[PDB]
């Protein structure tokens, strides 16, 4: 279908490709390379929790004070 | 202005600059061995990473 110049990449000769730096001494820095620095949250879940109650709370006495 | 006899000085400043050159360039960096280079070759396996301990 397609010719094997196509499918390897190359007419005649095969060009060198530069290899891809490293940075030694420190951890490489990727688009896939993020979660090293951003994890999932985790530090303030219980303040999620809390802070839910206390805002569905508040919204609720306001839009029910409104309404009123 | 420049006899014969004083060649082999400048052959040997030469001799002295490309063996001071070629034993650096003889030097070369291997592959790389850093993990954290190569952890998503582990990611992308068909099967999930066991933790075995
Ligand atoms: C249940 C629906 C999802 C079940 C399975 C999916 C799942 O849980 O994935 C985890 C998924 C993600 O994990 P996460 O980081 O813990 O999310 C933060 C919580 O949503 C943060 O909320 P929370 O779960 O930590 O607590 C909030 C609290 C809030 O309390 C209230 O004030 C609600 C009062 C209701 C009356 O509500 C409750 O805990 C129980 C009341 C019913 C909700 O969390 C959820 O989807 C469950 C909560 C979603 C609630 C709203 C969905 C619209
Ligand atoms: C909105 C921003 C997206 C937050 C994603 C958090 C992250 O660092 O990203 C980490 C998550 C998944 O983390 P894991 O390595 O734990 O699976 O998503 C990714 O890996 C790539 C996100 C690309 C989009 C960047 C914006
Ligand atoms: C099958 C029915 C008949 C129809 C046949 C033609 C179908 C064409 C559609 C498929 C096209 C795929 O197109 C494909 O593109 C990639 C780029 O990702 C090319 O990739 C090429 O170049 C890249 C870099 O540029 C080289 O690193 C690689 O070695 C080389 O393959 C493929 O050589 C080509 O085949
Ligand atoms: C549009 O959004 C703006 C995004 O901006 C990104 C901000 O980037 C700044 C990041 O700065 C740093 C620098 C160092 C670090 C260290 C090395 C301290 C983090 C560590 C110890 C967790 C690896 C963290 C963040
Ligand atoms: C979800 O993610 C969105 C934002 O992502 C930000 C990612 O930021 C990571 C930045 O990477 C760094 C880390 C450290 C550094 C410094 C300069 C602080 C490192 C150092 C001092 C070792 C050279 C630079 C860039």
């Amino acid at each position: 279908p397609l010719p094997n110049a196509v499918v390897q990449g190359y007419t005649s000769v095969r060009g060198p490709k530069r290899p891809l730096d490293h940075f030694y001494g420190r951890t490489p820095l990727n688009i896939d390379t993020l979660w090293h620095w951003v994890k999932f949250p985790h530090r303030y879940d219980n303040l999620r929790f809390a802070v839910c109650f206390w805002a569905f709370l508040v919204s609720a006495h306001f839009a029910n004070k409104k309404q009123r | 202005d420049v006899p014969i006899e004083k060649i082999p000085e400048h052959a040997n400043v030469l001799l002295k600059k490309i063996d001071a050159c070629l034993e650096i360039l003889s030097k070369d960096i291997g592959e790389v061995t850093d993990a954290e280079a190569h952890e998503m070759y582990f990611e992308t396996s068909k099967f999930q990473i066991l933790h075995i301990y």
